[PDB]
RNA sequence: UUGACCUCAAAUCAGGUAGGAGUACCCGCUGAACUUAAGCAUAUCAAUAAGCGGAGGAAAAGAAACCAACCGGGAUUGCCUUAGUAACGGCGAGUGAAGCGGCAAAAGCUCAAAUUUGAAAUCUGGUACCUUCGGUGCCCGAGUUGUAAUUUGGAGAGGG
RNA sequence: GUUCUUUGUAAAGUGCCUUCGAAGAGUCGAGUUGUUUGGGAAUGCAGCUCUAAGUGGGUGGUAAAUUCCAUCUAAAGCUAA
RNA sequence: GAUGGGGAAGCUCCGUUUCAAAGGCCUGAUUUUAUGCAGGCCACCAUCGAAAGGGAAUCCGGUUAAGAUUCCGGAACCUGG
């Protein structure tokens, strides 16, 4: 069918043409061993799910009922940061410690400026395979970017 | 904020990155139908600046229309009149290709409401637009008072009555001395200044 | 066609002008309905005076700058000098124009004085309680006339 | 004469069905007499009584279906209101009275004051 | 024609039922202005055009 | 991985599980009664002299029948209304627009005996 | 092998919506010629009639990328006037507005572009219950390629 | 007017100091062609070609270069009489 | 002459197997059983268009004011099950 033909001939055309270096600055992605161990590192810092958020809020409401702490019974979170405008603001504020960029964002113009911005602001970046992998890292479908900004000792 | 990067990158259309990307996407859009549903906006910054929000009930279609003039549809070029009206070839349509694109999209999805449109690509034969549409029956637009004005029945076929942005541009609706013919409606002003007003006690 | 010693006439009646003839037979009935609309509006806003307070302001061109007249609304600088915010002035019945400026100290002082007299003359009711009824007048323009300096 | 709807309304549906079939038997027996007699005005009363019985049966069944669908969304279209197509497509009072929280804050902070002007 | 359609036969049946004079008790009603069947049709004088 | 073997160059639309309708509400919510019952398919007999000659000679009843009724409905309703077995039914459409049915009865029953039981002779 | 994502489909899938009529008035497209010029081709008739698309009780326009040149005015619409004027025009026939002034009515506004990042705080649907133009609980889903709060240039934001 | 819920450890406004202040692109604009206008070296609209900037841009009814000044803030949107 | 498509500002125009993921057919298997899952077969590809073309099967006698290869009596035939 035509959808199969279009989705094959499109990736045929995208290498038949001479791509300008801002594209194919991608497609040198991370190798699989270092990618596996960086996702193993990132899996320890996962954002909270809805149920554990809900019991966290019940514990906070009980704690401000009994002791009236200013929402400070729970400790400081340590989570991976995601969302494109969020991590661009983090990179511009120099708060990001390590940024992962998905290699298959389907407007590529959403993420072509990201390695140059990371190089200018001095933040280390890695083009990694799988916006679906980043999404299952941050409990979404697709995430298209991820960032560690502050890590435990 | 990535959206201003997307804007100021989008203004460099003859940069090599954008003309490569344009060259791939225009082939991809010729391979599809003339009117087809886009899954997400190609320019999300442009969509949300024209008024799109990524929630349920906001629909994007993609559309191509034929470029060039409007040939006068007469048999064998005979106009049967004075020589000032014998022109056939170099006549121009008074509305825009963006306008006829979103009007065909509205006829395709008559249950939706056309909000805006934007240029995405072109070649010698076609111009390519993306049309933002909002569903006035979805409860997320029945509620959300920022957008429930589109559910009022006076907004049926705004693109057909020329009430979108390019429709008002083509109708000439603007303040100023350059728009004296077309300011409250051309035919309305013509009737207003071609009416003969007679009072009871004749002035 | 052209004839005896008469002036050259220009009567623009070469279109289908009889299709657009508006004879105002409804002048009297339109006036009656207009007074009915004013009365029902006054009954609907039963304490309030049916029109906002307008500033005094200098007419634009060299033909008319000898005269002074009523404007659209007061300047934000004028209402800040009067000592009340623009939102509060709009709620208590003062027209505010965000887009005119003050370049003339006499016009500025006249409008500030006019706001002071309006604030002295009005009664503002509490939002909740007694509503001490106060026999409306219908024209803030007539209670604060525009005076030529 | 004929039957009365208020006394028809106290019966059950099987008695109404039996009364309907005896009314139809009577109507057939009057129609076979209409051809021999010159005039027979008694047919109209039986016809209107048949109409009355059918009306009472239909209203009983419709009220039973209304109480079956009572207190839930998606009731059938002939049971829900008719008024006009445009009034059915119009916004409800809740959706029309939906306001943004920013406008709600502005309306609470600065409502239209009631004031009078003499002193 | 002998082989006719049911639509044509239905219209023929209606015109056959319409082909009658005035009922004679109509003239005895109060404020009666009807004198005769003004819509009478004969096969020799005018055609149905169906 | 290995791909699926295809012995045909044609690609067909795959077979999809098609569910049945489970509506949230009924369509009309009161089912209509019998549109065409036994009392509606048989209006009245025809008692002209031509018809009355048939009821002892041919053992044939003649009825006026609604225009929506066929021979099965006519036969079933004559059997239900008069408790008589019938031999055959022949119908026509009269030139006034009504429908006439000649119902020939079986030899066990006598149409002359049945007609004055109905009430016409 | 299994589980995702993206894109594209199929269902008499759950629930909805569009078409047609009317068309005096309204918003657009398209578009003549008779006529006048004592002929006629630009012009005029006319940015009209006919044709096509789309609404409402009004529609449209509307809160300045305005008018002005003054001691400046201050959204839009309509009336009186400007004015048969400035101007256009085989500068022929003919055409032809707008600013100011008086009055009627008066009403203002909101998104995008900002990191919530110490917690997507947002929303459709299904189900159960209830006081049912809806509310609450639960469950999927939408959504980080950005749904809420915060600000709209008259400002406003972050700190003190 | 009379009554019940207390919304709300919430929200809003106002003064002074400081650092800022994001503002819409195949668009604006230009050439040419056609149509239109009272609009005249070109009033608006539309086709094709070229295609911006950020103390910037538009307008200021005679084309162009140079130096100023005035006045607004486009290419997104709602709204009674 | 629809559909898939492609023109057209549009009323609508082209085209009829086309740049389509275009469907139904029999055996059954199972006997919570409904008809999915075992299977396997096939790719035309809407529909309309003849009371003179193609086409399953009825003849004789009698009968009415007016009907008959249609009713009555007798004697047959075809199709589906
Ligand atoms: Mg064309």
């Amino acid at each position: 069918p035509e959808y199969v033909r279009v989705q094959r001939q499109k990736k045929i055309l995208s290498i038949r043409l001479k791509v300008p270096p801002t594209i194919a600055q991608f497609q040198y992605t991370l190798d699989r061993n270092t990618a596996a161990e960086t996702f193993k590192l990132f899996n320890k810092y996962r954002p909270e799910t809805a149920a554990e958020k809900k019991e966290r809020l019940t514990k906070e409401a009980a704690a401000v009922a009994e002791g009236k702490s200013k929402q400070d019974a729970s400790p400081k979170p340590y989570a991976v940061k995601y969302g494109l405008n969020h991590v661009v603001a983090l990179i511009e504020n120099k708060k990001a410690k390590l940024v992962l960029i998905a290699n298959d964002v389907d407007p590529i113009e959403l993420v072509v400026f990201l390695p140059a911005l990371c190089k200018k602001m001095g933040v280390p970046y890695a083009i990694v395979k799988g916006k679906a992998r980043l999404g299952t890292l941050v409990n979404q479908k697709t995430s298209a970017v991820a960032a560690l900004t502050e890590v435990r000792a | 904020g990535a959206y201003k990067y997307l804007e100021e990158l989008q203004r460099k259309k003859q940069s090599d990155v954008l003309r490569f990307l344009q060259r791939v996407r225009v082939w991809e859009y010729r391979q599809k139908n003339v009117i087809h549903r886009a899954a997400r906006p190609t320019r999300p910054d442009k969509a949300r600046r024209l008024g799109y929000k990524a929630k349920q009930g906001f629909v994007i279609y993609r559309v191509r229309v034929r470029r060039g003039n409007r040939k006068r549809p007469v048999p064998k070029g005979a106009t049967y009149g004075k020589p000032t009206n014998q022109g056939v070839n170099e006549l121009k349509y008074q509305r825009s290709l963006r306008a006829t694109a979103e009007e065909r999209v509205g006829r395709r999805a008559a249950n939706l409401r056309v909000l805006n449109s934007y240029w995405v690509n072109q070649d010698s034969t076609y111009k390519y637009f993306e049309v933002i549409l909002v569903d006035p029956q979805h409860k997320a637009i029945r509620r959300d008072a920022r957008y429930n004005w589109i559910c009022d029945p006076v907004h049926k076929h705004r693109e057909a009555r020329g009430l979108t942005a390019t429709g008002k541009k083509s109708r000439g609706i603007n303040k100023g001395h350059k728009f004296n013919n077309t300011k409250a409606g051309r035919r309305k002003t013509w009737k207003r200044q071609n009416t003969l007003s007679l009072w009871r006690y004749r002035k | 066609a052209i004839s005896k010693n008469l002036p050259i006439l220009k009567n623009h009646f070469r279109k289908h002008w009889q299709e657009r003839v508006k004879v105002h037979f409804d002048q009297a009935g339109k006036k009656v309905s207009r007074r009915n609309a004013r009365a029902t509006r006054a009954a609907k806003i039963a304490p309030r005076p049916l029109d906002l307070l307008r500033p005094v302001v200098r007419a634009p061109t060299v033909k008319y700058n000898r005269k002074v007249r009523a404007g659209r609304g007061f300047t934000l600088a004028e209402v800040k000098a009067a000592g009340l915010t623009a939102a509060y002035a709009r709620t208590i019945g003062i027209a505010v124009d965000h887009r005119r400026q003050n370049r003339n100290q006499e016009i500025f002082d006249a409008n500030v004085q006019r706001l002071k007299e309006y604030q002295s003359k009005i009664i503002v009711f509490p939002r909740n309680g007694k509503a001490p009824e106060a026999e409306q007048v219908l024209s803030a323009a007539a209670t604060f006339p525009i005076a030529q300096p | 004469a004929g039957v009365k709807a208020y006394e028809l309304r106290t019966k059950s549906k099987e008695q109404l069905a039996s009364q309907l079939v005896d009314l139809k038997k009577e109507l057939a027996e009057l129609k076979v007499q209409k051809l021999s007699r010159p005039s027979l005005p008694k047919i109209k009363t039986v016809r209107k009584s048949i109409a009355c019985v059918l009306t009472v049966i239909n209203e009983q069944q419709r009220e039973a279906v209304r109480q079956l669908y009572k207190g839930k969304k998606y009731q059938p279209k002939d049971l829900r209101a008719k008024k006009t197509r445009a009034l059915r497509r119009a916004l409800t009072k809740f959706e029309a009275s939906q306001v943004t929280e920013k406008q709600r804050k502005k309306q609470i902070a600065f409502p239209q004051r009631k004031y009078a002007i003499k002193a | 024609a002998a082989q006719k359609s049911f639509r044509i036969k239905q219209k023929m049946a209606k015109a056959k039922k319409q082909n009658r004079p005035l009922p004679q008790w109509i003239r005895l009603r109060t404020n009666n202005t009807i004198r005769y069947n003004a819509k009478r049709r004969n096969w020799r004088r005018t055609k149905m055009n169906i | 991985k290995a791909l699926k073997v295809r012995t045909s160059a044609t690609f067909r639309l795959p077979k999809t599980l098609k569910l049945a309708r489970a509506p949230k509400y009924a369509s009309k919510a009161v089912p209509h009664y019998n549109r065409l019952d036994s009392y509606k398919v048989i209006e009245q007999p025809i008692t002209s002299e031509t018809a009355m000659k048939k009821v002892e000679d041919g053992n044939i009843l003649v009825f006026q029948v609604s225009m929506k009724a066929n021979k099965y409905q006519i036969k079933k309703a004559v059997k239900e209304l008069y408790e008589v077995d019938v031999l055959k039914v022949n119908t026509l459409v009269r030139p006034n627009g009504t429908k006439k049915a000649y119902v020939r009865l079986t030899a066990d029953y006598d149409a002359l005996d049945i007609a004055n039981r109905i009430g016409y002779i």
